[PDB]
């Protein structure tokens, strides 16, 4: 039942991401690749955040764990620190 | 004016390269181009725009070799996709992804040496802060000017009283 | 065939040679050709963005389709973005980069129009109100704020106001920058209709003929208010006549002044946005004559660079002494008054007189209409008959040296 | 008057900047866009499901989830103009999955 | 006193986290190192310009880091520098006697013992003993001379963001993110002091929880060593709590002498200038935080603002705010004290130039510290 949301990423959302980055032409099958790259990066992020929160001796994760995962993988977060 | 009118009537430096130049054609499969041009040829003049440019460039088509599209690009350029949207309805009763429910889950799972009225006050303050943040979200970009307070000391009495009261607002509170 | 091929090759040459001669080129192909095209005084500059936004009023020429009055919002990169070092190409040796992020042209609101919009102009004080000319006798007024953005599913147009006084179509419309609601209209009916909409009731729809001029004996080609004078305006017609009327004059048939224009019919006229004594008129004899309002008997200067009739002539809100004109030659020629009476080498004179400064021949078809950007200098949109609409700006060194 | 004609139907990879002369002041990139442009709920359900996949008896915060979001599309745009520059260097305008992989390796993921 | 925002490319826009001056040389010229997530350690040369402006220039770069660095501090000697990154390793460097590096800096020691990301490092009063703080909830002790681990303190329940060495050499002060403060003896190698909650007489925790959006909780001993300073404090005057920093004396490390409430933003780093000054002429009152024969001035790093306090005054004499767009990261004191290097998390730094004698007369002879 709760295992069929891989396509939950919508075509309007993906085309809108495409529009923000500035393209005019897109591939038709690239969409699933985009979703897969999304999924892998999501997974890396969330698992590392779990590593923090567990090492935080905590159950409910915070966005601070999100921040530390973000920097551990190596990117910046603006306005939330 | 009117009366007289009627009376008479009857990497190198950017400054060394010049201004950024841009060109876009709707017809090109070639992407729009923007770059600074510094090539100086006396053959290409406004008087004769179509004159040959010898030893400057080839009069050969590059858009086709730039982008021979021949692919399902979905015509993302315009007229489709921006207006399309979908609504839905959800369930948020099992695992509450909310400020009050999140606070309740956190307090139930994790218990500390804090009074229940204190926990309620903290939750109310955090919710108020989130609501104030949501309200201030409409400020969007706000250009911020730097502020600096000079070395004002209690010895001096001719300094600005505005800065004096500002730093007085930052008092050091001792405890007995 | 041969003409199409030679125009295609000329355009290819212009396409290849434009990097050296233009700083800003923004071409689009329309769904339908537009006889009218103009800026909006309002500019949009969102904070935190590297671009500016501009707006355009155009129509459509549809043989058997509902003609729609169109507002087009256009994205323009910022002046601050005009100086940025992004990357460098070792090949071209410049700070180039094709990239993908660029300004774009967007149609915002379409309003149904009865037939082709012969001419569209708005309040110089209120972009909300715009006046359009119809192939019918009717003159219709549209307001985007007072109409749904998307064109109505009903084919019939929904004019907020209709004006009376003309008996058939025309190609001349103007507004009074100093007086509110004062419209000047031209039509084949040999009549010049003056209308005032400032006194129209809120629920009124039909506007009578406030004033009808009949001094011209030929087809009144164009009419226009004076940029500074509150009661003076001029008219040009097919009778090669340059006519001056005063609204304060008690006679609508006797003109204030009558001076011939050329040996051929004239199309339009234009005044300086800054000066008030010099007007520009284009004629069918490939000549554009300058006239000092101090003395209309002698032409101030009759510039000659076209090979055919000249249709539209317009002055510069940025530069007082800058003028260009376009006609059936598909060529737009930028003309300066600072180079008048300046000696030049014949190598710079085979093309024509030194009065000219620039030529725009990027048009596949005849240049339908142009307008000069009041906010951005040297920024011009022109439309050819082949629903081709480009926004362009020449090389800066051609006017700034 | 004027002869008219019938219209026809119309149809090096790390761009690191040198320690000097770099005073870029992009202020927009500082502030959050407040423009999610993602359907919140498929994102939320997906996050919930993968979290359950990893571990159970755990709770989130709407702030953390939205943070996850902007992290997502921020990485998206980063990779995305990376792919744009690649394809321009790849002498092509239609974006290929190989372009995503090549940009991804350009970062070193 | 003039404040200069540093618009120059520090770490090609990656945020800064740590920075340190050269204590060994008292000359006007200074050598400055910086910490960023570019995994690059950049040495910069700074000095006052002809206009007195603190102008800076690159010196050398370190790129061995496989991961981002968080804390960077020189030896008290300044000849050897401690470098700490996310890659869970700490290397020691010394200048060695290349197109963009005027000098080469080489690893000297290879120290491990925190197998996680590192938050803080501390040098001894001599530079031969080492203190470091990391994710790992562990307090480690290293000998610089031999470069091997000697002590591990595991009593912490949450992250530790600040460690400092007693200049006298008798204490080691550590904080947990769990609003818990611990002081460690040297010979005993145990929790000499441990304070988390205080009665007023309702009892509540003095320090901020993990809920803070701050990444670091840095603090330093006074160079005299008689005063202890703790940022990220909580004062619950009423139903609310408010940001503050606590000041402790050697008399009692359980009850701080007082605190400095800081309305608005939250403190995250505390640093003390290593130079002494004469007692400024002031009325003999209780305004001074501590009565000492010689005064000292120190800087405090809040979420956004930095504030300047001396030995005689309770209110800050020097106040700066609204300069860096993001939250602050680190603050450093020049050896002469004339350069106060401000680093935040936006991606740039900033400097506040101090004219000579603007902060008093440095002591002719530096008072000795009882070991």
């Amino acid at each position: 039942v709760l295992r069929d949301n891989i396509q939950g990423i919508t075509k309007p959302a993906i085309r809108r991401l495409a529009r923000r980055g500035g393209v005019k032409r897109i591939s038709g099958l690239i969409y699933e690749e985009t979703r897969g790259v999304l999924k892998v990066f999501l997974e890396n992020v969330i698992r590392d955040a779990v590593t923090y929160t567990e090492h935080a001796k905590r159950k409910t994760v915070t966005a601070m764990d999100v921040v530390y995962a973000l920097k551990r993988q190596g990117r910046t977060l603006y306005g939330f620190g | 004016l009117c009366s007289q009118l009627d009376q008479l009537l009857q990497v190198p430096e950017r400054r060394k390269f010049g201004r950024m130049k841009l060109l876009q054609f709707c017809e090109n499969h070639r992407p729009a181009y923007w770059g600074t041009w510094n090539k100086k040829t006396a053959l290409i003049r406004a008087r004769d725009p179509w004159a040959q440019d010898t030893k400057l460039l080839d009069y050969e088509v590059d858009s086709d070799e730039e982008w021979e599209e021949e692919e399902p690009g979905e015509s993302l350029s315009h007229s489709e996709g921006d207006d399309d949207d979908d609504m839905g309805e959800d369930e948020d009763e099992d695992d509450g992804f909310f400020v009050p429910h999140g606070y309740l889950s956190e307090d139930e799972g994790v218990t500390e040496e804090c009074a229940d009225p204190e926990n309620h006050k903290v939750r109310q303050k955090l919710k108020a802060k989130e609501w104030d943040e949501f309200l201030a979200k409409g400020k969007r970009f706000r250009v911020l000017q730097p502020v600096k307070i000079g070395c004002v000391w209690a010895a001096d009495r001719d300094c600005a009283g505005d800065d004096l009261k500002v730093l007085q607002q930052f008092a050091a509170c001792f405890l007995e | 065939a041969v003409e199409e091929r030679v125009i295609n090759e000329e355009y290819k040459i212009w396409k290849k040679n434009t990097p050296f001669l233009y700083d800003l080129v923004m071409t689009h192909a329309l769904e339908w050709p537009s006889l009218t095209a103009q800026w909006l005084p309002d500019v949009t500059r969102p904070e935190g963005k590297d671009f500016s936004i501009h707006r355009l009023v155009l129509g459509t020429h549809t043989s058997d389709e509902q003609n729609h009055l169109v507002i087009a919002s256009v994205q323009l990169p910022n002046d601050d973005a005009q100086f940025d070092a992004s990357h460098y190409d070792s090949e071209k040796g410049e700070f180039g980069g094709f990239g993908s992020v660029s300004g774009k042209i967007e149609i915002e609101i379409k309003i149904n129009h009865e037939g082709e919009v012969n001419r569209a102009r708005y309040m110089p004080q209120n972009p909300c109100i715009i006046a359009t000319k119809t192939p019918s006798s009717d003159v219709l007024v549209f307001d985007y704020t007072k109409h749904p953005s998307k064109p109505d599913p009903s084919g019939e147009c929904n004019p907020d106001l209709r004006l009376r006084g003309h008996q058939k179509e025309g190609y001349g419309l103007s507004w009074n920058p100093n007086l509110s609601g004062h419209l000047l209209s031209a039509s084949d009916d040999h009549t010049i209709c003056l209308w005032d909409i400032s006194a129209v009731p809120k629920e009124g729809k039909v506007v009578d003929a406030k004033t009808i001029f009949t001094g011209h004996t030929a087809v009144v080609e164009d009419v226009s208010w004076h940029l500074l004078h509150e009661s003076l305006f001029g008219s040009v017609a097919d009778d090669q006549k340059l006519m001056i009327w005063d609204t304060r004059s008690n006679n609508t048939s006797k003109p204030s002044h009558s001076v011939d224009a050329h040996t051929a019919e004239v199309n339009c006229l234009s005044f300086n946005p800054y000066s008030e004594f010099i007007l520009a008129t284009g004629s069918a004899d490939k000549t554009v004559a300058l006239w000092d309002l101090r003395n209309l008997k002698l032409k101030l200067h009759s510039f000659e660079s076209h090979k055919d009739e000249i249709f539209q002539v317009q002055w510069s809100p940025h530069n007082e002494t800058i003028l260009a004109s376009s006609g059936t030659d598909r060529r737009l020629n930028v003309w300066d008054l600072s180079k008048i009476g300046e000696e030049q080498s014949p190598e710079d004179a085979e093309d024509g007189p030194p009065e000219l400064l620039f030529i725009h021949g990027g048009h596949t078809a005849k240049i339908s209409d142009f307008s000069w950007n009041p906010n951005e200098p040297w920024v011009i949109c022109s439309v050819s008959e082949d629903n081709i609409m480009q926004v362009w700006q020449m090389a800066e060194n051609i006017y700034n040296d | 008057a004027r002869t008219k004609q019938t219209a026809r139907k119309s149809t090096k990879k790390p761009h690191r900047y040198r320690p000097g002369t770099v005073a870029l002041r992009e202020i927009r990139r500082y502030q959050k866009s407040t423009e999610l442009l993602i359907r919140k709920l498929p994102f939320q359900r997906l996050v919930r499901e993968i979290a359950q996949d990893f571990k159970t008896d755990l709770r989130f915060q709407s702030s953390a989830v939205m943070a996850l979001q902007e992290a997502c599309e921020a990485y998206l745009v980063g990779l995305f103009e990376d792919t744009n520059l690649c394809a321009i260097h790849a002498k092509r305008v239609t974006i290929m999955p190989k372009d995503i992989q090549l940009a991804r390796r350009i970062r070193g993921e | 006193m003039k404040v200069i925002t540093c618009e120059i490319a520090w770490h090609n826009k990656e945020p800064v986290y740590s920075l340190d001056f050269q204590h060994g040389t008292a000359g006007r010229i200074h050598r400055l190192a910086s910490a960023g997530v570019d995994t690059n350690v950049r040495i910069w040369k700074v000095e006052k310009g002809p206009d007195g402006k603190a102008i800076v220039e690159f010196l050398s770069n370190l790129a061995r880091h496989t991961k981002a660095v968080n804390v960077v501090r020189f030896s008290p000697t300044g000849e050897i520098l401690a470098s700490g990154g996310d890659d869970a390793v700490i290397l020691l460097w010394k200048v060695n006697d290349a197109q963009l590096n005027k000098e080469n800096w080489t690893v000297v020691k290879t120290l491990r013992g925190h197998l996680e990301d590192v938050y803080d490092i501390c040098w001894a009063t001599d530079g031969n003993l080492m203190a470091s703080a990391s994710v790992d909830n562990t307090a480690i002790i290293w000998d610089v001379s031999k470069g091997q681990k000697i002590s591990i303190f595991n009593e912490h329940k949450s992250y530790v963001q600040g460690v400092t060495w007693d200049p006298l050499g008798q204490y080691v002060a550590t904080l947990s993110c769990d609003r818990v403060l611990r002081v460690y003896s040297i010979q005993k190698k145990r929790v000499a002091f441990n304070v988390s909650k205080m009665l007023s007489a309702r009892s509540y925790r003095m320090f901020h929880d993990d809920s803070m959006k701050s990444f670091f909780r840095r603090l330093s001993f006074t160079p005299d060593g008689s005063l202890l300073l703790t940022p990220a404090g909580c004062v619950e005057s009423g139903e609310n709590v408010m940001n503050t920093t606590y000041v402790f004396s050697r008399k009692n490390l359980k009850r701080p002498i007082a605190h400095l409430p800081c309305p608005g933003k939250a403190t995250l780093a505390v640093r003390c200038c290593p130079v002494y000054f004469e007692l400024r002429p002031v009325v003999e009152t209780g305004v001074e935080l501590m009565s000492l024969p010689y005064r000292l001035v120190f800087a405090v790093a809040s979420e956004d603002s930095v504030l300047l306090y001396d030995t005689q005054q309770s209110f800050p004499f020097g106040y700066v705010s609204n300069i860096h767009y993001h939250t602050l990261s680190d603050i450093s004191w020049s050896s002469d004290g004339a350069f106060l290097a401000i680093s935040s998390t936006d991606g740039y730094c900033s400097f506040v130039t101090f004219e000579k004698d603007e902060l008093g007369i440095p002591l002719k002879e530096k008072p000795v510290l009882n070991m």
